[PDB]
DNA sequence: CTGTCCTCTGGC
DNA sequence: GCCAGAGACAGCGAGTCAGCAA
RNA sequence: UGCUGACU
């Protein structure tokens, strides 16, 4: 009885889904639009990669991918395609992004130019702003602060604002993942990071011979994940 | 019997899941039956107010925004899923409710909705 | 002069298909068939010698478009 | 004593909403501990904040707490005239039990002369902002819309769109019309990026 | 061509209890060497038990005269000097070579793992006298009772 | 057999 | 003008084979 | 078209 019913009802819940989501198709700039041009998604899983492709670009896949290496290049990418790629725009946004997160550890910290200019918080609150009351409801203290940085400063080397800028934005928003090489997730450079650097602790004490390098391994799982999309 | 003598509105009974956690087992829950996000604003020093959810989806989309019940419709429909074991993977429920989602209301995927 | 350069599926597959019903139709094979009978084999000759004179039209959802060669499209 | 605690995540509050919109607030107001701000301020006149814009320092903005659980046009005239004799466009009005229907249409009637905004005091008790599932909004400037379109061949309309009332659309004050960029924290992608029109 | 030779006894006939049908696992122990040496053995031709000793070489070629072999099973080979002083032969490959886990110490023991299609053998010892191995190289390992 | 409409109706 | 009373009102899996009566 | 059986 349970049967029928059920499946008395999804065929239901399946139709409807099916008559809306229906004219959502990927398109020549990677964005999945209706059929009117509505940009629903700008990017279609929020990284492009449909799913079938993406089984083999998790980690603890990849010491099989670095194993029949040499059978993915031939059957697959081949040489033709790994030298065929130039990665600099892609790595100098990855070395940028990765030089920005190393000056802010705590990405939620409230970053400002003027917030940046709070150093001399205890140059302000030693003996200048001692006398006051709160003059428009800020306070004696901080109108000290606004006066020196208002106008008491440099007037084009103020520049307490490249210690307080914002992360460079995601490259595969700038950096058109299909025709740009090196142009990868920022979840999935993190892996192959970790993966480098726990591969280049194995080969040292491994007993067989490894003819693959790290650097060829990256390039072999960015085509991997370029091709995925 | 429908006289009370005083309530939460919309809460019915809370009750606290002990440990939820085993990696930090330490983790306490204080669920609810009922919804009412901001009568429970004014206890930030009890309760972590961020981590706080909700399956409304519609009172998530009002006290929080509509890039917020994204995420809760996504988590909804992958906590249905998961009950039975499957798995569907997260790029299709990503444009379901990027979809659902997209003019600024939680809209139905039904005859209103067209 | 911005989409990929490569040929996706679906486009390699209505390629097939209209070299086929050329082919079909007394179209002059330029791949020197070898005693086959199926125009879609001779196609798929045609395209791996890489002989095909057609224009993939690629619409973009704004109705511009951009005018690529099958001869200057790497087939995978 | 519980109105000085709510008081003071109230402030608090504010003063990271006036920070997120680009006003200049100094750390230790951002940082400010309950035990600090009773010790400097009891009323509901002196909590009246005046914040100066990054750039454009003729543009302030002015934050009221009315004394009125139930503000009406009356409390509103009575300091739109302090914003138009003070010489400042912007107003923020914390109430705490709401505003008399009337009262939002009168709001909305002052033409950009001096365009006000009301919030109310349960809804500034904590930061939606700082929720796990909230991503982070950027009201992107008249010049990265335009590059937006060109990139994408689209028209503004077209876009998602993110209603002028939504939680974060109100916190931000995001006017109709301005496009915001937001970044998921996506588990899928890291920082996936999306934008909608304010309509 | 010996890659290594020595003579052990069993001292365990199986003792993780996995039982197959056809195939026993022995637990040995070199002597004079202390080297160690797991080694699923087929019993239905060659039946071994406790308290056995045997000589075992392992070798890269049967002919024990140079030349090479080349990969081709003849049962009709002309060359019948190989090594025939042994009752039990078998041809497998190695396919794992791990230093031992002691940091800070010597260590330097190495496990040879050798499949035989599949009956497994587990050369454990001093590293100095298991450098002939190596990871893909097919290997014979000739055994005789005593 | 359920949930929204959704068009009254009706009372206030 | 504020929001209950409803009271209509619309939806309810896919395909296939027969016979019999009107 | 209808209705009564039946199949996955
Ligand atoms: N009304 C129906 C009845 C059946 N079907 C279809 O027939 C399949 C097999 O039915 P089934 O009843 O044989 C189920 P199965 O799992 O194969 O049975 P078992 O346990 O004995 O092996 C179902 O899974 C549906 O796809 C349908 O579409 N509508």
């Amino acid at each position: 009885v349970d049967t029928a019913v059920k499946t008395s009802r999804s065929g239901y819940l399946q139709r409807c889904i099916i008559k809306h989501l229906e004219g959502l198709v990927v398109q020549y700039d990677l964005t999945v639009r209706d059929s009117d041009g509505s940009v629903v998604q700008f990017l279609y899983g929020e990284d492009g990669l449909d799913i079938p492709k993406t089984q083999f670009l998790q980690p603890k896949q990849f010491p099989f991918l670095a194993s029949n290496y040499e059978v993915i290049m031939k059957s697959q990418h081949l040489h033709e395609v790994l030298s065929r790629a130039d990665p600099k725009k892609a790595l100098h946004h990855f070395r940028a992004i990765k030089k920005w997160q190393s000056k802010h550890p705590n990405t939620l910290l409230r970053r400002g130019a003027f917030l940046s200019y709070s150093q001399k918080i205890q140059e302000a609150v030693k003996a200048l702003k001692l006398e006051s009351e709160n003059r428009n409801g800020r306070s004696p203290g901080t109108q000290e602060m606004l006066r020196m940085w208002y106008e008491l400063d440099e007037e084009s080397r103020r520049k307490y604002q490249k210690k307080a800028a914002a992360c460079p934005d995601p490259s595969l928003s700038v950096w058109r993942p299909d025709i740009y090489f090196a142009s990868v997730s920022e979840t999935f450079e993190t892996k192959v990071d970790d993966y480098s650097q726990e591969w280049a602790a194995q080969t040292e004490k491994s007993y067989e011979k490894s003819e693959l390098s790290l650097d060829r391994l990256r390039t072999l799982l960015q085509l991997k994940w370029q091709r995925s999309l | 019997h429908g006289a009370v003598i005083y309530a939460t509105k919309g809460i019915t009974r809370c009750l606290l899941n002990e440990t939820t956690n085993n990696k930090n087992e330490k983790e306490l829950v204080l669920n609810t039956e009922g919804i009412n996000l901001p009568e429970l604003f004014k206890y930030a020093e009890v309760l972590d107010l961020r981590r706080l959810y909700s399956n409304d989806i519609h009172a998530i989309a009002n006290t929080y925004g509509i890039e917020a019940a994204l995420r809760v419709i996504e988590k909804e429909i992958k906590d249905v899923f998961a009950v039975y074991g499957i798995a569907v993977d997260p790029r299709h429920l990503s444009l379901v409710a990027d979809y659902m989602c997209f003019e600024g209301v939680y809209k139905p995927l039904n005859r209103f909705g067209i | 002069r911005i989409t990929t350069p490569y040929m996706t599926k679906y486009e390699r597959a209505r390629v097939l298909g209209t070299r086929a019903l050329q082919i079909a139709m007394c179209a002059p094979v330029m791949v020197e068939l070898e005693g086959e009978t199926d125009p879609l084999l001779i196609a798929m000759k045609e395209l791996k010698a890489r002989k095909i004179p057609i224009i993939i039209r690629r619409y973009l959802p704004d109705g511009s478009y951009e005018d690529w060669g099958v001869d200057e499209l790497i087939i995978t | 004593e519980e109105e000085t605690y709510r008081l003071w995540k109230i402030r608090k509050t504010i003063m990271q909403l006036c920070h997120d919109r680009g006003y200049l607030v100094t750390q230790d107001e951002l940082d400010q501990t309950l035990e600090e701000f009773k010790a400097q301020s009891p009323r509901r006149t002196d909590l009246t904040v005046l914040v100066a814009h990054n750039d454009d320092p003729t543009d302030q903005m002015f934050v009221f707490f009315p004394e009125e659980p139930k503000v009406g046009i009356k409390t509103i005239k009575v300091y739109c005239q302090r914003m138009q004799e003070e010489n400042i466009t912007r107003a923020l009005i914390v109430v705490q039990q709401g505003m008399t229907p009337s009262a939002k249409q009168s709001l909305v009637d002052m033409a950009p002369k001096y365009i006000l905004e009301q919030f109310l005091q349960q809804e500034l008790l904590i930061n939606i902002t700082e929720h796990e599932l909230v991503p982070e909004h950027v009201v992107m400037t008249k010049e990265e819309v335009t590059e937006l379109l060109a990139r994408y061949k689209l028209r503004e309309n077209q876009l998602p769109r993110i209603q002028a009332g939504d939680p974060v659309a109100r916190y931000f004050g995001i006017k109709r019309g301005q496009v915001v960029k937001i970044i998921r924290p996506s588990e899928t992608a890291g920082r996936y990026i999306t934008y909608r029109l304010v309509q | 061509g010996i890659l290594f030779e020595d003579i052990f006894d069993v001292k365990d006939i199986d003792p993780e209890g996995k039982k197959f049908d056809r195939v026993s696992r022995l637990h040995c122990e070199s002597e004079s060497f202390k080297m160690d040496l797991i080694l699923d053995v087929n019993i239905q031709i060659y039946p071994v038990d406790l308290g056995d000793k045997f000589r075992l070489v392992i070798a890269s070629t049967l002919y024990e005269d140079g030349t090479l072999d080349d990969g081709e099973y003849n049962p009709t080979d002309d060359r019948p000097s190989r090594a025939d002083q042994f009752e039990y032969v078998m041809y497998g490959k190695v396919y794992r070579i791990e230093g031992d886990e002691t940091s800070t110490e010597a260590a330097t023991r190495l496990s040879a793992y050798v499949s035989y299609g599949g009956l497994l053998m587990r050369l454990q010892g001093d590293a100095n006298n298991l450098h002939g191995f190596e990871v893909d190289s097919r290997v014979y390992l000739l055994m005789k009772k005593l």
